[PDB]
Parts: structure tokens; C-alpha cells; sequence
């Protein structure tokens, strides 16, 4: 009984733990490229309404 | 007599070749103010993708 809670804990731990881990590297790097694009993104719409002014 | 038959018909077909000719020149005019129009168009066009090109 004991040692069966252990273990319980242990297999729900570490189940978890895979998911948890799955989720956090894919979806991290991912997302880090979905930053940088976004980043370029938006620095060049930035730039476009800066020469807006300037045409203004 | 039929100097004047020639007369006539001489003044019938010159004088349709004068109104075709008059309407030729009409439409060459015309399309000569086309023309700058089209000239005024494609140089605003060049003026704005510059504009886009500075931008």
C-alpha cells in the first residue's frame, strides 16, 4: 500500500514529466522563431509608416 | 453637257474624300489629345513608384 502510493506518485510524476517536457522544447523553440518573425515583421511595417510621416 | 456631268462627279468624289478626310483629321486630333493624356498618366505613374521606391 505504501510503497504503491510511492509509486503511484512516481508514474505520475514522470508521465507527466514527458508530456511536460514535450510540450516545453517543441513548442518553446517554436515559438522562438515565431518571435524573431514577428519581430522582423513588425520592425518593417514600423519603418513603413516612419517613411509615411517622412512622405508626409 | 458632259464637261458638267465630269464636273459634278469630279466635285462629288473629291468632296467625299475631302469629308473623310475631314473626319480623319478629327480623329487624329482627338487622338493626338489622347496621346497626351496618356503621356500625363504614365508620368504621374512613374511619379508615385518612385514615391514607393523612396518609401
Amino acid at each position: 500500500a505504501v510503497k504503491a502510493r510511492q509509486l503511484a506518485h512516481l508514474h505520475s510524476q514522470l508521465t507527466q514529466l514527458s508530456h511536460n517536457l514535450a510540450t516545453t522544447e517543441n513548442l518553446m523553440r517554436m515559438t522562438a522563431v515565431q518571435a524573431e518573425a514577428m519581430r522582423g515583421l513588425g520592425s518593417w511595417h514600423a519603418g513603413l509608416f516612419m517613411a509615411a510621416s517622412k512622405v508626409l | 453637257e458632259a464637261r458638267e456631268a465630269a464636273l459634278r462627279k469630279e466635285l462629288e468624289g473629291v468632296r467625299k474624300i475631302n469629308e473623310v478626310i475631314e473626319g480623319m483629321i478629327g480623329t487624329l486630333e482627338r487622338a493626338k489629345g489622347n496621346m497626351g493624356t496618356v503621356s500625363q498618366t504614365v508620368t504621374n505613374a512613374t511619379t508615385l513608384l518612385n514615391t514607393w521606391t523612396r518609401m
